């Protein structure tokens, strides 16, 4: 629901956002890891 | 040894939370966080986000974390702790 409880989530989002902006959110998944996350 | 954050207020936590950084090493964590990063950048692969819309992206982003936090559907222990530890310092910086 538009802007949930507290503003923690709000900050969390931009936090994670900055990770991917600088290259801290980059990752690599193996076949096994892809099966558990994507399901296929 | 890796990159640093863009906001110093946020960078503070990222440097001052080893328990947060250990979680972020897990590809399962890293993966689920990438899911939401797509959202804050765009709601669609056409474009979106010109001079607004980002406040709306906030909602769609939270929509994801709501399923990742305590009592979600595909919630993860490292994601649960990730948000807890993160927001912990975010609330502990508020004077």
């Amino acid at each position: 629901g538009p802007h949930m409880f507290a503003n923690e989530n709000s900050q969390l989002l931009d936090f994670i956002r900055e990770l991917g902006d600088v290259g801290l959110l980059e990752y690599e998944l193996s076949q096994q890891e892809k099966d558990v996350l994507f399901g296929s | 040894m890796n990159k640093t954050l863009k906001t110093k207020a946020f960078d503070d936590i990222y440097q001052n939370s080893a328990e947060l950084q250990e979680l972020l090493k897990y590809n399962t964590v890293k993966f689920h966080l990438a899911k939401v990063y797509r959202i804050l950048s765009s709601t669609v692969n056409d474009g979106s986000s010109g001079k607004m819309n980002s406040d709306l992206q906030k909602e769609l982003a939270v929509n994801y974390l709501n399923t990742l936090r305590y009592g979600g559907i595909h919630y993860n222990e490292a994601i649960e702790e990730f948000c807890q530890i993160l927001l912990d310092k975010l609330n502990a910086v508020k004077k």
